């Protein structure tokens, strides 16, 4: 069906010169290859942040302490206010 | 910030508080108390103790002995009448 096999291959080879040979695209002024794979390659970390989201951050834990190893000025205050709670239990 | 600790803080709490105070009262009022009537000296004697053990305790208390006594006046008054009138 000569329809249907040039409209097919009309179809195939105006495209080819597209995506099969990389002969950028004749009917078409802008370019295609600065545009997804140059461009916007970055695309998705211009949609999102680069150097932080998409680096990832593999960060170390902030490290927090136990109450600075003190245990005498402040557990006999402790007792001391304890006495006091006491006296209002 | 931590696991406070008023559970067992009751070993210098228990000074101030008020049943402190009776209960170091009270632990000394106990022990010299007599137990059931001891030593209460139901017997004695002075020559004039049986008459107050007889007559002058709670149990029997009655004013006859002043009977008695004015009586003695009545011995001794109207004795003196016999020594003066």
């Amino acid at each position: 069906q000569d329809l249907y096999l040039r409209e097919l291959k009309d179809t195939k080879l105006a495209p080819s010169t597209l995506q099969d040979a990389e002969g950028n695209v004749k009917p078409w002024n802008p370019p295609q290859k600065p545009n997804l794979p140059e461009l916007e390659l970055q695309g998705p970390e211009a949609l999102k942040a680069y150097t932080e989201q998409n680096v990832e951050t593999a960060h170390v834990a902030k490290e927090s302490e136990e109450g600075e190893s003190e245990p005498i000025e402040e557990d006999w205050l402790v007792l001391d206010d304890a006495e006091e709670t006491k006296e209002s239990h | 910030v931590s696991t406070l600790i008023p559970p067992k803080v009751v070993s210098s709490k228990n000074i101030g508080s008020a049943p402190n105070a009776k209960r170091i009262a009270n632990v000394v009022h106990f022990y010299k108390s007599l137990p059931q009537g001891p030593a209460p000296a139901i017997k004695a004697n002075t020559r004039l103790a049986r008459y107050k053990a007889k007559y002058f305790d709670g149990d029997n208390a009655s004013g006859k002995p002043l009977w008695h006594f004015a009586l003695g006046i009545i011995a001794f008054g109207y004795s003196m009448e016999y020594y003066f009138h």
